[PDB]
RNA sequence: GACGGAAGGUUGGUGGAGUGAUUUGUCUGAUAACGCCCUUUGUACACACCGCCCGUCGCUAGUACCGAUUGAAUGGCUUAGUGAGGCCUCAGGAUCUGCUUAGAGAUCUCAGAGCGGAGAAUUUGGACAAACUUGGUCAUUUAGAGGAACUAAAAGUCGUAACAAGGUUUCCGUAGGUGAACCUGCGGAAGGAUCAU
RNA sequence: AGGACUUUUACUUUGAAAAAAUUAGAGUGUUCAAAGCAGGCGUAUUGCUCGAAUAUAUUAGCAUGGAAUAAUAGAAUAGGAC
RNA sequence: AUUCAUAAUAACUUUUCGAAUCGCAUGGCCUUGUGCUGGCGAUGGUUCAUUCAAAUUUCUGCCCUAUCAACUUUCGAUGGUAGGAUAGUGGCCUACCAUGGUUUCAACGGGUAACGGGGAAUAAGGGUUCGAUUCCGGAGAGGGAGCCUGAGAAACGGCUACCACAUCCAAGGAAGGCAGCAGGCGCGCAAAUUACCCAAUCCUAAUUCAGGGAGGUAGUGACAAUAAAUAACGAUACAGGGCCCAUUCGGGUCUUGUAAUUGGAAUGAGUACAAUGUAAAUACCUUAACGAGGAACAAUUGGAGGGCAAGUCUGGUGCCAGCAGCCGCGGUAAUUCCAGCUCCAAUAGCGUAUAUUAAAGUUGUUGCAGUUAAAAAGCUCGUAGUUGAACUUUGGGCCCGGUUGGCC
RNA sequence: UAUCUGGUUGAUCCUGCCAGUAGUCAUAUGCUUGUCUCAAAGAUUAAGCCAUGCAUGUCUAAGUAUAAGCAAUUUAUACAGUGAAACUGCGAAUGGCUCAUUAAAUCAGUUAUCGUUUAUUUGAUAGUUCCUUUACUACAUGGUAUAACUGUGGUAAUUCUAGA
């Protein structure tokens, strides 16, 4: 037998499942950004959790330490390239603060809506999950993504499928051919 | 378990062959050879993974079986032959020559060498005793015994070997003021000339070493192996020069300065 | 899924010593109904069959390990390779046409074997007990993937394994294909491709040298079974199948048939026999593969065994998987046709008694019967039957479209109305399906049993019977024979019985007439003498001998020459323990 | 609060006392207060003495333990006796095969005898040691005659032993007796109804 | 090169000696991600090219400073140090 | 550090080695003969080192149990002498001699549903539980014991016998082992196909050209994970914010929701030409030709008294049937039962068991409690164990001199 | 992501459990089931038993090939193209599988063999053996067999084997 392909779960469930404060507040996010499940929210809060604990572990050691410097600069720069944390607070103490809202803002589901063109966030999600849109030459079909700052200006419709160009589609084929042209025998 | 182990899995083999976890269960066990199992590097590993010439084992065998390539300027047709530290891999592919020397991270880089350097190699003398009929002899790290040596050559010293002939062209004594490479373990693939030696009765002579930046350290003498005189190394060193940069200098040079 | 049942007797299965825990801790015993019946006593623990739910709780906590646990045969919509529709026969496992060795395939009659063979050939394709769409090979492959036949069937799809089968029945092959020319001669030449030498070897080692100038229709079923096998053999093909080759043939001529089948096997070829055998399956096959179930309802095929071992398990019954139980006067007439001299001797054809015939195929036993009934002859003298003549045909491949019940109205069910046909078969193996259903689709032993009824059916006493063992096995043969004997002895009749089987002759016999002479030349019928001397006469000429299996009373043919064989040759006796 | 077969003769506002329950006010006959009834104590009751609850007795179901069985089966250990099998040796030499004085007529067996070598069975004695047979020995699940308990009781039968000085203050330790709670001695304690002449 | 002896410990900084895989973790285009150790780059026409780090790894054994805390002693028959 | 490497004498050998081996190209020479020399290898060859290892071995650590306090010493116990035996040291085993070795800082026995590690689960920190399982090491191939052969075995896809099971049979004998792959039976609460293939990654061989269920490739696969379709956009009729140029009385982008009223648009799931993929296919990734408007191509699984989020809605049942992890519901108006309406949770995934971690500061070293709630032993002595006053050189300077931050 | 909440009272505060709660590379089991990637999967009772098939064989320029094989040697009446079979030499002690026993034993880290075996690679390595090297037998290199093979069989049978 060969070595195992390693794995570990990304979502992390809450402790108290029925709570009035959490259920009401978390569902608003889901309604605004258009998240299908609570699992996605929990995933985002798990990544965020990992970042937080890492930052705490960096901060327990002294300043001007080899471990604290390097890791801090790379963590911070990772959080900058994705665009969650802006340029003003690049201090390592600020990454402890942060919030889930910023993370969901940085998802490609809503970055199409924040650009515009897709009207509603739900519509944008539909566009993404139905093979439309692209980061550059590379096509993307997944709502969750994290756009990497430089990628922002290159987001547009893909060459394949309409809006960008190419053929019309199925419904339009049926309207143009099976209905409109087929009237004349 | 009832005799020698012929098979060898991935994972059990050393980390410094850069063997990917997947794309196979097993690894090439190095054949019984000059060098040890864990330190050395198979020829297959040197071909398909490092140099990228061959893809499969098939291709490697087809390259080796037509002579062409040769360790120590000798046929060497077996697939998993242990090419270890400081060995000349002579190829007929556009007159290319290769020396196995350690890197910053304790690996075997594709370090090319001149046609003049291909003539000779080095070797750490491990013991010197009388053989039969009172004839003295030395033994290098790769088992290359040399009959009728110079009495100056004592244990722990280096010998320059001529390959074409089993002879001693030169010898270098073991002390400070010499360029001193270091193999084995934590400080593997570094150079710092020796500051001073330490005796310690009952084995293990920890030597003190001081690199060009004066970041001193200590290593065990068994893993220490010298090279040449101060500012005059008898072999051409690779990129890095046996210094070892910290992670800060790495993030300055290897992911900031080098970019377009 | 199965019916688990308990079993009891053992070596010192001691009820007196144990304080009977079986009784003490069984759930059925402790809820009214006595399943396990025992006491401190001299006998064994008695345990029921019908009651036992299964469980196995007594097994665990019986102090000695006397009581084992068995599983009985029952359908459970499991596997199902094919049905026909409903209230009909179904089949579950068709299997490993394992190559490089001949594969025996054994069972009591009307169990599926033939159907399975057809399925393997790719003529009558399976349907998984469903009413499939146009060529649904895909689905069936998916059903029997994860197993060998995936490869086999896919190969068949692109005819890279060419099909061939020896048919079940013999009378259909000459009638269906009306050839331009008969004989072995040209029709064999058109069939064969293989080579010139192998065919010579076959026809020569088949010890015929008879029917080289003669039409097939004239040939008796025995010399005809032989031809059928020859036509199957020489045909150039990848697959090879022999659906019941060794029926109504001589004991000597069976062995060499088997060894010609053997010829094909070795170099990456697959062979599949079916047979109801004595102990001649020792040479036919290497891999015996028993099938169990209920006749004409369901059939399940067990994974293959070694021949020796498999035959030995067929007898007792239980196996590593399941448990199928199992255990006045006439003158000297001189008769001719064209290429034959069929002479007969005078004899005493006594009242209220049987008469046993034996002989080599082509010894003239059969045409005699025709002439007695009515066909041709004589040029000088004969004795007409006193009693109303009753006849049995060998070449049975009949055609009465509609159903068997309709055809049964031509006889009558209301004579010696007390069992007769029910005493033949009714409780264990059943006759309901055989009494309904078409005769076109009926199998060997059941079709043969159709003709066994057409005998004690029309009002008649004097009886002509040749080859009832055709398409029957040790289960169906012996009881049937016993019933026949009970019929013709009790109510006063006379019957001329003719058998190739040893057990079906010797368990009945008393007066034994013996045929003698070479085929397509001569024929002499010797007078009825004792059972011993007559049988010796029958077998001295054929040059083969038997060995009674000491535990079970069962015949086992010898290996041409051997240590015991030579003693029998020198002594003379070919039948021990009368 | 309620009760006593114990002793004596209404309610919020604000404020204190308390972690509260709440109490104080709404009190000895002045002042943490300002504008049958009662008090104190005892309480295992709180649908509130008709209250709770303790046991002898009958009754369904289980539960372990004890165990008639000089149960039975399976295991490890072992007294005594027996011990195959190879392996090592003392022997043995069926047979095959070299040499030679020597046999036969000019790398020829024809007589044998010596000198050897290879060498199968069989074979004395050893160490190794699987087993087997007898006495046991301990352990283990495993049976289950009937015992002596314990529970789980939908609110039975006789009693009041405790919770009020439960109407013989209450228990502890032991001894004796009693059908049953228990009772009665001896010494102690009070988680007594006395912090006091 | 050395010979001669410096009461011994525990404690603790540093260092090696410290199999990979896993664990935390640096870069990366698995389309994101679990992953994986790939990949970037040219007139993508005979080529160029960084990287597969780093730490974690108690106890036990070694070498190594340090003398605080906690023990342990040479000298009161002075066959006691110079 | 040596009686070491090594040498030199006196010896013995029952005899180790010193190529009677094989292939490619065929020359270079000489007073010229099938003459003298001759390269490139392959495989053998004794010793020495090297490698692969192997075997023993130092110290240090392991799960519960004193209703397991004395064990080991007989035919080995601890030590010594001398031998034998091993590749070897050594009670490993002999003969003699000595009387030791272990231990309550817990030996010896018993249990373990105990192979040991690397690790896994949980996590504030400390911990507790698991580790048959993909790597290292060990052990065993039904139970034991013995042995041939090889460098290497006490080998089991080698052998030998005895025990237990169990096969063919002419009764004369003969052959057995899956805890390798795939399966069949048993036991089960519980687990997959008698499939293809050496193209990979290795390994073995006299070896680039063979063989390898080592392994790899499909299938079966809700054990676990990752991503993530289950529908978006308008128009019309409603209660509205009211916005764009602010020419306040011009028409519709954004709309907050409710409306089987309606018009197009975009797709997948799925069918499949082709190609890719591959040892060869199946998938994936691609993509011609097709494939959404409702019983369409419909998503459930648990709940709705409190804990815990959501119902005092509608009918049946009437302490019955039942629900209920806990408290408790049901005696005829049930916000707990049975259904239906509507709602809530999680959402291609939820519920139910048993084990376990956290919360459990309900094991507590960090970090519990012991007047009355469970708990301080009747009291004292006393060995082990644990702990145990202070006191035995600080200060002062002189320079040399690196690290912090700002005028320079 | 250092968290609690209902259950004993008429109401209170406590000790103290009970139940809830989330996780599980810990399993089963119920219902439901479209896609992609990725995947453990007869361990737990039972190291209980197993039909049957398969899992270790092995060739180059280079050990032995009058196969009475194939296709021909066109350099071959020494073989000297290819090459089944067998002999020889290696391999079969690696692997893969399971965990039953086993508690200072295995085991980890850590030394040591100046108490040793080590096939094979790897590098070195015996000109002195006709011990009468004065004839001594050939060293232009010599003897003993024996499988495959041809043919005669034995047994019911196994990758049983007997003679010649
Ligand atoms: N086409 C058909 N229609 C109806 N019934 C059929 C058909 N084919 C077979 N059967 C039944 O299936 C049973 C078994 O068929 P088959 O395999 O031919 O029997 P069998 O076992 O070969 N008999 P035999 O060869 O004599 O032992 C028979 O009893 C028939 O009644
Ligand atoms: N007209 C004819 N000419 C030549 N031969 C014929 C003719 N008719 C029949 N025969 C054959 O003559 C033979 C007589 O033998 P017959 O009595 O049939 O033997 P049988 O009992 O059938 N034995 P079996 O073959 O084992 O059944 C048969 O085999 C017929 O085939
Ligand atoms: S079977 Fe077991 S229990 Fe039933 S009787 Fe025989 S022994 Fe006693
Ligand atoms: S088997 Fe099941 S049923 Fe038949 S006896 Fe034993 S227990 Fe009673
Ligand atoms: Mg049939």
């Amino acid at each position: 037998p060969r070595a195992p392909r390693t794995y570990s779960k990304t979502y992390s469930t809450p402790k108290r499942p029925y709570e009035s404060s959490r259920l009401d507040a978390e569902l608003k996010l889901a309604g605004e950004f258009g998240l299908k499940n609570k699992k996605e929210i929990y995933r985002i809060s798990f990544q965020l959790s990992k970042i937080r604990r890492a930052a705490r572990d960096l901060l327990t050691r002294d300043e001007k330490d080899p471990k604290r410097l390097f890791e801090g600069n790379a963590l911070i720069r990772r959080l900058v390239r994705v665009g969650v944390l802006s340029e003003d607070k690049k201090k390592l103490d600020y990454v402890l603060a942060l919030k889930v809202e910023d993370f969901l803002e940085r998802r490609l589901q809503t970055q199409v809506y924040k650009l515009g063109l897709a009207k509603s966030v739900h519509h944008a999600r539909v566009l993404i999950t139905q093979r439309h849109i692209a980061v550059g030459k590379q096509i993307v079909n997944i709502p969750s993504f994290m756009v990497r700052l430089d990628s922002e200006k290159h987001i547009d419709f893909a060459p394949t499928s309409p809006f960008g160009g190419a053929r019309p589609g199925r419904v339009a084929r049926r309207n143009a051919a099976r209905k409109a042209e087929a009237s004349g025998e | 378990a009832r005799g020698p182990k012929k098979h060898l899995k991935r994972l059990a083999a050393p980390h410094h062959w850069l063997l990917d976890k997947l794309s196979g269960c097993y690894a090439p066990r190095p054949s019984a050879g000059p060098h040890k199992l864990r330190e050395s590097l198979p020829l297959i590993v040197f071909l398909r993974n490092r140099l990228k010439y061959a893809l499969n084992g098939r291709e490697v065998k087809a390259i080796l079986m037509q002579r062409h390539v040769k360790v120590d300027g000798k046929v060497r047709t077996d697939t998993t032959y242990p090419a270890g530290f400081m060995d000349v891999i002579t190829l007929d592919a556009t007159n290319e020559n290769f020396r196995l020397v350690y890197d910053v991270k304790g690996r075997f880089a594709v370090h090319r060498i001149t046609d003049e350097e291909a003539s000779y190699k080095l070797g750490k003398v491990k013991k010197v005793q009388l053989g039969k009929k009172g004839v003295p002899y030395v033994v290098t790290h790769d088992g290359r015994t040399i009959r009728y040596p110079d009495p100056n050559i004592k244990v722990n010293d280096t010998v320059k070997i001529d390959l074409a002939s089993g002879k001693i062209t030169d010898f270098i004594k073991f002390d400070a003021g010499k360029l001193v490479y270091v193999t084995g373990g934590r400080n593997l693939g570094r150079i710092g000339t020796i500051v001073h030696k330490e005796r310690h009765d009952g084995g293990f002579d920890l030597v003190h070493i001081k690199d060009s930046l004066d970041n001193t350290f200590v290593t065990r003498l068994n893993n220490v192996f010298v090279i040449g005189e101060q500012g005059k190394p008898y072999i051409s060193l690779p990129k890095g020069k046996g210094i070892k940069l910290s992670i800060a200098e790495e993030r300055d040079r290897r992911r900031a300065q080098q970019g377009l | 899924k199965n019916s688990r049942i308990a079993i009891v007797s053992a070596d010192k299965c001691k009820p007196k010593k144990c304080r009977q825990e079986c009784k003490r801790s069984c759930p059925v015993v402790k809820t009214g109904k006595l399943c396990i019946e025992v006491t401190p006593t001299s006998k064994i623990a008695f345990i029921s069959e019908i009651l036992c739910i299964g469980c196995g709780i007594c097994v665990k906590k019986c102090p000695f390990d006397a009581i084992q646990i068995i599983n009985l045969p029952t359908n459970l919509e499991a596997h199902v390779t094919h049905r026909y529709s409903a209230n009909s026969f179904k089949l579950h496992r068709l299997p490993t046409p394992r190559p490089g060795q001949v594969l025996g395939l054994v069972g009591t009659n009307g169990i599926g074997k033939s159907t399975a063979l057809k399925i393997l050939a790719g003529k009558q394709k399976p349907n998984l007990g469903r009413f499939d769409d146009p060529p649904e090979w895909q689905e069936i492959i998916k059903y029997f993937r994860g197993s060998e036949l995936q490869n086999y069937f896919t190969k068949m799809l692109e005819d890279d394994i060419k099909a061939i089968i020896k048919p079940q029945y013999v009378d259909n092959i000459p009638r269906a294909i009306k050839g331009p020319v008969q004989k072995v001669g040209e029709l064999l030449k058109l069939r064969m491709e293989k080579s010139p030498e192998d065919v010579k070897r076959y026809i020569k080692i088949l010890q015929l040298e008879n029917v080289l100038k003669r039409d097939i229709e004239k040939l008796s079923g025995g010399e005809l079974q032989r031809f059928a096998i020859g036509m199957s053999c020489v045909q150039e093909a990848d697959v090879y199948m022999f659906d019941e080759p060794s029926s109504y043939l001589d004991v000597k001529q069976r062995l060499n048939a088997a060894q010609i089948i053997r010829s094909l096997l070795a170099p990456t070829k697959y062979v599949i026999c079916v047979e109801h055998d004595l102990s001649v399956l020792d040479y036919l096959s290497d891999f015996v593969c028993i099938i169990y179930g209920v006749p004409s309802v369901y059939g399940v095929v067990t994974l293959p065994a070694s021949v020796r071992e498999g035959i030995n398990i067929f007898l007792d019954g239980h196996i590593p998987a399941e448990n199928l139980r199992f255990r006045f006067s006439y003158p000297s007439l001189k008769k001719t046709q064209g290429d034959f001299v069929l002479n007969v001797e005078e004899g005493e054809f006594s009242d209220s008694e049987i008469l046993v015939m034996m002989g080599e195929n082509g010894t003239g036993k059969t045409t005699l019967i025709k002439l007695l009934a009515g066909a041709l002859k004589p040029d000088e003298g004969q004795d007409i039957p006193k009693l109303n003549v009753s006849m049995k045909p060998q070449k049975i491949a009949p055609k009465f479209p509609g159903t068997v019940r309709q055809l049964f109205f031509k006889k009558i069910r209301g004579q010696f109305l007390n069992p007769q046909f029910q005493t033949d078969v009714v409780k264990p193996l059943r006759i309901d399906d055989i009494i309904d259903q078409e005769v076109q689709h009926l199998s060997g032993g059941e079709l043969q049993r159709v003709a066994i009824v057409l005998a004690l059916g029309i009002p008649a006493d004097i009886y002509l019977i040749d080859e009832p063992s055709a398409y029957l096995d040790s289960e169906q043969r012996i009881i049937c024979s016993k019933v026949i004997r009970r019929f013709i002895l009790h109510n006063k009749k006379t019957a001329f019985i003719v058998e190739h089987d040893f057990i079906m002759a010797t368990y009945l016999a008393d007066k034994v007439i013996v045929f003698e002479g070479i085929p397509s030349k001569n024929a002499h019928a010797r007078a009825p003498e004792s059972l011993l001397t007559g049988c010796n006469r029958f077998l001295k000429n054929l040059n083969v001998t038997f060995r009674r299996d000491p535990n079970s009373f069962r015949p086992r043919i010898n290996k041409l020459d051997s240590q015991m064989d030579k003693e029998q040759k020198s002594s003379g006796n070919y039948f021990f323990l009368d």
